[PDB]
């Protein structure tokens, strides 16, 4: 193939330039900008009329000039070129490999921003994953294909959690009962803003259990260049839908920090000067987030499923903030993080009261899991609720009107907080999660178990203390 | 004390909302006094 | 049981002779299938 | 434990990189030792034919003062200019109508846009 | 046909040059793929045209084409139980063509050529026809398809096709001035389909949930708005709806919402039953849908779309349900494209326009005398999105001001599991006294003093929680304690409605009035025991209020029963006590 050069540059400001001359530059096209030095930058038109059309630098312009620069066509959809090897890799952002190992070879070159899926092929989520965590596996089931966030805050451990939660990622075939060979599992993360110490963190994490054999990195630094932290997620979810659509793979998707995704969007835009919303951010930020989370999900005929898990920081704990609010119009529920429990020490400090599961009710169940699961989860959270508004009562008018019962239910309160969400670094598989839920179940009266049926009671209503 | 804090922020952020829409109209209206006053020539 | 990895270390060598041996043979095919592709 | 396959599997990774590069050094030394061989006159004329037609209309064409006398005779029949330069080397390049497009088909260039394409098809058909 | 060549190209918006002699409003094809736009704007030799599809990999100078009519539907056989995008087009045919991506640039007809019908004529040869008028019938998965005289057709029957099987395509009808009277006709979406003239609505919408149902019912040919933060419950009450609502037809619109939501209908519905007719339920429903990250021009499409259809089918003599999951998202593509055309904005960047639009959309509802002289409705039940659940934002107050019914979703009560989670003091309705003659003929004839009375009791516990939050429950007497019990029971065993259990999902309105009428009971007999001196923790002991919070669960059938063993459960009780 031949290559074109033009150099008919008219106007540099700011991050944009025209070309006048350029009519066969198709919209959105990726272009290479090259300077009198040799040096080599990328771009994208963003839009092309016969006068002239202008490109969007990636870089600063710092060096250009309207003499000796030229432009040249890459191609016309960004592709990323994928391969069944990069599984144990790392990437950056845009795709280069940082790991020092010699780059792939691609089997195939997809676009980066990928098509909308058809809702005649899709079909519904059906089956759990095994996370560890007692308080996401029991109240707030992931279920393979859903999208669902978690939200923290400031110095809340929203790392940690995402790194326990790719590490101890599992299928559990067994429960199935159909008695199927086990499916591949593999975990795409994707790290935007983040900074050196965090990155030797999450390095360290995965090489030291070996969970880099089937994990797939793309790490965007603070300072590397903006426009690379917009094409990260959609590098990382091109490589998870074509693992998952091409190869049956079971594919997790993380993303670290939607917020800081969300401020190179607004600057990004408002380099562009187009109309801004609530709080400076783009008025298409909705669409632009939506483009990114709609891609998860199952196909029928197809095994393979695509879940993700984006993790974001809710600015000064503010759940109305349009990055929290946003994200929540289109996922499926959400997991709440809480300061009070991480000032009692308690980790994972997830708050079981305002997080919901919308899936959760077709991903469990017989077959799926115990059968007890639902019934378990609903006297679960009716028990804390309750135990939650007999801690607000006593903080007013005294603790000596209290009733039997609600000291009682004061009392399990504690213990649930110290026992079923203070797990520490356990990984705590579904039947052990469900063990310790019947165990302090059974610190109640057989009688006050409304949610539950006769039928698993007595069976799991074992009336023991845990054994931890 | 935190209901009055959730609306001083409120009420902060509609300013800064407001003002905000001041700042884009005053640019329109001055690209597009330039622009007339160019394109005329 | 800290003398592990040195089979490996010794595995790992005799695979990658292999994989290149078994390169070497053929290398000036593949050359001359890019030639011809990039050749007008 | 398990870290022998890993060093196993790095191992296979770098040899095939090592293989691929000593497959680039050859195709390199190839493409640079055309000029020495028969088909390199028509090589050129084909290069030019092609760069004179992608642009729509060629104010004049550039070529390397070795190359230029085995497309003279084309470059009167298109109709363009003729202008030499040292600098261009394995191809030649043309200037469009207006001065701002300029198109360049040097075989480096060719290399460079291809090999990122046929690297899988050369990857599967040596091993 | 007008003919000109791009000249811009920015976004979801084209400039074209050469269009000279283009209209307003009409369909164009854009580039060598066909890509479907509209014009919006005249200048000069130039136009500019709104694509309903991706531009990525356009070029200046690709052919433009005009085809000289505005954006319409095919309204005809075929609608019923099948799936649309925002410009109808057939999906399952989009993917048997294209595999499970959509891939932009597809042409296919919205309504089979191949399938044929069981033609039935019911106009004799020299009949003078009209607009709307009834032509014949077809069946239509248990239905009575009507085929139509467009609304501007004059004329008189020359010729009549026998009783047959026939293609849409199939002339049926021809009129002695040559015009061809088809099975299907075409309209423009931007223009209401004409009536006779407008009735008033006197008879109720039941949707199946007690709330919605007694405490702000809406009329049919109504309008109802059900503003709300995510996670609310908008999605779970609007499928609710379709899924149990009385009326003939449903039309669902997904504007721009998430494309699970339009999977599960299109798994679960063939498998449920339609409450008014046996058959699958997917044989009432009509689904349009552009989710999230579809191409966003076509929301207005869709919205426009699903409301001629639904007004085609009330044309028929049926009463349709349309739902529209949420404006919030159509008015975000109206902005979209107004900051495309370099417009001053009103305020939050919405174009100064927007509230003509939802005014013109909502008109559109109504219980109409149809043009052919029979009875037919629309009832519109539309969601909105506001940003952080602020009800001030513009489209909100915007849609306030013409709608009859306001749901007003709370996020305290859904971060509570407290569902459906309507806030009873915010909420509002203006139909419930245009329906009071109708519920003392068909439910009871006392049952608005009963609601009003439940009103009441609940005015009275939100007056009196304040003081309890304030004081203390301790220091307060045996009455305002007896009413806080009162409408604890009433927010936990009326209000509260499970839409996944198999029983509590549904709702008759004789089960509403038999569950208020037994809290009243207890609420008078308790009252009275109170006066007699009886402890107020004894009376919150009493076995029957039990069996007054498990009455939601009993099935329709076995309820008559259980309502009078437990009014004489309840009688006794006190009785006993003395
Ligand atoms: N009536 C109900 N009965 C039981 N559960 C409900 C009910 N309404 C809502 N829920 C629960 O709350 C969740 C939120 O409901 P839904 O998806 O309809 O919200 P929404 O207001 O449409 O949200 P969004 O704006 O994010 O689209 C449901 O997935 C379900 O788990
Ligand atoms: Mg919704």
């Amino acid at each position: 193939l031949l290559k074109k050069e033009y150099t008919g540059i008219t106007y540099i400001s700011g991050p944009l330039l025209f070309v006048e001359n350029a009519k066969d530059l198709a919209y959105g096209a990726i272009v290479d900008i090259k300077d009198g030095t040799g040096r080599v930058r990328g771009g994208q038109v963003i839009e092309v009329s016969e006068e002239y059309a202008v490109i969007q630098v990636f870089e600063e312009t710092t060096g250009l000039d309207l003499a000796t620069t030229s432009v040249s066509l890459v191609e016309d959809v960004a592709r990323l070129g994928v391969s069944k090897e990069m599984l144990g890799r790392r990437f950056n952002g845009i795709g280069k490999p940082i790991d020092g190992l010699p780059p792939i070879t691609p089997e195939k070159r997809l676009p980066i921003t990928g098509l909308p899926l058809n809702p005649v092929a899709r079909r519904k989520p059906e089956q759990f994953i095994q996370t560890g965590i007692s308080t996401i596996d029991v109240m707030n089931t992931l279920v393979r294909g859903q999208k669902l966030p978690i939200f923290s805050g400031s110095g809340l451990p929203a790392n940690e959690i995402a790194a326990q939660i790719a590490r101890q990622a599992t299928v559990r075939p067994d429960l199935s009962g159909e008695g199927e060979k086990e499916e591949p599992f593999a975990v795409v993360f994707a790290a935007m803003g983040i900074t050196q110490r965090e990155l030797s963190y999450f390095i360290q994490e995965f090489e030291r259990t070996g969970a880099l054999s089937r994990s797939v990195l793309f790490l965007n630094k603070a300072d590397d260049p903006t426009i690379e932290r917009i094409l990260t997620p959609r590098m990382a979810l091109t490589v998870a839908e074509y693992l998952a659509f091409e190869h049956d793979y079971h594919v997790l998707v993380i993303l670290t920090d939607m917020t800081n995704y969300c401020e190179a969007l607004r600057e990004i835009g408002a380099a562009r000067e187009e109309i801004p919303g609530r709080r400076g951010y783009p008025g298409y930020m909705y669409t632009d987030l939506a483009t990114i989370y709609e891609r998860a999900g199952v196909v029928e005929g197809k095994k393979g499923s695509v879940t993700q898990i984006p993790i974001l920081s809710m600015p000064d704990d503010d759940r109305t903030h349009p990055i929290p609010d946003l994200t929540g119009y289109i996922t499926e529920g959400q997991i709440q993080l809480s300061r009070e429990l991480h000032r009692k020490g308690i980790y994972p400090p997830i708050d079981p009261l305002p997080s919901l599961s919308r899936l959760m009710n077709n991903g469990v169940g017989k077959g799926k899991t115990r059968e007890d699961h639902k019934q378990v989860s609903d006297q679960l959270y009716s028990a804390y609720a309750n135990g939650v508004d007999i801690r607000k009562l006593v903080a007013i008018i005294g603790e000596d009107a209290l009733t039997e019962n609600d000291r009682r239910y004061l009392q399990f309160a504690d213990a649930f907080e110290r026992f079923f969400i203070n797990q520490g670094q356990q990984n705590r598989s579904i039947e052990e999660s469900l063990q310790i839920a019947w165990a302090l179940l059974s610190m109640l009266p057989q009688g006050e178990l409304k949610r539950i049926s006769k039928d698993h009671i007595g069976k799991y209503y074992g009336q023991k203390l845990e054994e931890i | 004390i935190p209901g009055i804090r959730a609306q001083i922020r409120f009420i902060q952020q509609v300013l800064e909302q407001r003002e905000r829409e001041d700042t884009f109209r005053l640019k329109r209206i001055k690209g597009k006094i330039e622009a007339r006053e160019a394109e005329e020539e | 049981t800290e003398a592990l990895l040195a089979r490996y270390r010794e595995r790992a060598e005799a695979e990658a002779k292999a994989v290149r041996e078994k390169a070497m043979a053929r290398l000036d095919e593949a050359v001359a299938l890019v030639l011809k592709e990039v050749l007008p | 434990e398990s870290a022998g396959e890993l060093l196993v599997a790095t191992a296979r990774t770098q040899a095939r990189g090592e293989v691929l590069e000593e497959v680039r050094r050859r195709v390199r030394e190839a493409l640079e030792a055309l000029p020495q061989k028969p088909e390199w006159p028509e090589v050129v004329r084909k290069l030019a034919l092609e760069a004179l037609e992608a642009l729509p209309g060629a104010k004049a064409l550039v070529a390397n003062p070795e190359d230029l006398p085995h497309l003279e005779a084309l470059a009167r029949e298109r109709g363009v200019e003729l202008q030499a330069e040292p600098a261009l080397r394995l191809g030649v390049r043309a200037v469009g109508a207006e001065g701002k497009t300029q198109v360049e088909n040097s075989l480096l260039a060719r290399l460079d846009r291809a090999w990122d394409a046929l690297s899988s098809k050369v990857a599967q058909a040596l091993w | 046909m007008i003919q000109g060549v791009i000249q811009k190209i920015a976004g979801p918006a084209v400039i074209a040059k050469g269009m000279l002699g283009a209209r307003m409003y009409d369909i164009c094809k854009v580039g060598e793929e066909g890509l479907v736009g509209e014009i919006i704007r005249l200048d000069g030799d130039t136009a500019f045209v709104q694509v309903y599809e991706d531009t990525s990999g356009l070029k200046v100078g690709e052919p433009v084409v005009s085809t000289g009519l505005p954006l319409a539907v095919e309204l005809g056989p075929g609608m019923l139980n099948g799936i649309y995008d925002g410009i109808q087009r057939p999906l399952e045919r989009i993917r048997e063509k294209t595999g499970i991506y959509i891939t932009r640039g597809v042409v296919v007809h919205a309504l089979d050529r191949e399938k044929k019908w069981a033609w039935t004529p019911m106009v004799k040869p020299g009949d003078e026809v009209r607009g709307g008028m009834v032509l014949g019938t077809v069946p239509e998965f248990g239905f009575t398809h009507k085929i139509l005289v467009p609304p501007d057709v004059r004329g008189r029957v020359k010729e009549v096709k026998p009783a047959g099987e026939y293609t849409v395509e199939e002339p049926v009808v021809v009129l002695e001035d040559g015009t061809e009277l088809k099975m299907y006709h075409t309209w423009p979406v931007r223009r209401a389909r004409p009536v006779q003239r407008k009735l008033d609505p006197n008879t109720p919408f039941l949707t199946g949930m007690r709330i919605l149902d007694v405490l702000f019912p809406v009329a049919m040919g109504g309008t109802a708005a059900i503003p709300g933060p995510f996670g609310a419950g908008k999605s779970v009450t609007q499928q609710s709806l379709a899924k149990w609502s009385n009326a003939d037809v449903v039309v669902y619109v997904g504007c721009g919402e998430r494309g699970n939501e339009m999977t599960d209908v299109l798994v679960e519905f063939p498998e449920l039953t339609d409450p008014k007719t046996g058959g699958p339920l997917m044989h009432r429903t009509v689904l349009i849908a552009n989710t999230s990250n579809m191409p966003v021009a076509a929301r207005e499409a869709s919205i426009y779309v699903g409301v001629t259809i639904a007004e085609y089918f009330r044309d028929q003599g049926f009463s349709v349900a349309l739902m529209a999951d949420s404006t919030s998202r159509w008015a975000e593509a109206l902005r979209e494209i107004s900051s495309r055309l370099e417009e001053m904005p009103a305020e939050e960047g919405y174009p100064p326009y927007l509230a003509a639009r939802l005014a013109a959309f909502y008109e559109r509802a109504g219980k109409v005398i149809t043009l052919g002289g029979e009875e037919g409705a629309v009832t519109i039940v539309g969601a909105v999105s506001p940003p952080g659940g602020d009800m001030s934002e513009p489209v909100t107050q915007s849609t306030l001001r013409i709608v009859g019914a306001f749901w007003r979703l709370d996020a305290s009560l859904a971060f509570r599991r407290h569902f459906p989670a309507i806030n009873w003091n915010g909420s509002y309705s203006l139909f419930t006294s245009a329906l009071d003659p109708w519920y003392r003929e068909n439910v009871a004839e006392d049952y608005p003093e009963l609601r009003d009375a439940i009103s009441e009791l609940l005015q009275r516990e939100a007056g009196l929680q304040e003081i309890v939050q304030l004081v203390g429950p301790d220091a307060l007497q045996d009455a305002e304690r007896l009413v806080i019990e009162v409408g604890r029971i009433i927010r936990e065993d009326f209000l509260q409605q499970n839409a996944y259990h198999e029983v509590d999902a549904y709702c008759s309105m004789k089960k509403a009035y038999g569950i208020m009428k037994m809290i009243l009971a207890f609420y008078k007999e308790a009252e009275a025991a109170i006066k007699r001196g009886v402890s107020i923790d004894e009376i919150l002991q009493l076995p029957v209020l039990e069996r007054i919070g498990r009455a939601r669960y009993v099935s329709e059938e076995e309820f008559p029963a259980y309502f009078e063993e437990a009014m004489k459960e309840i009688q006794g009780a006190f009785k006993a006590l003395a």
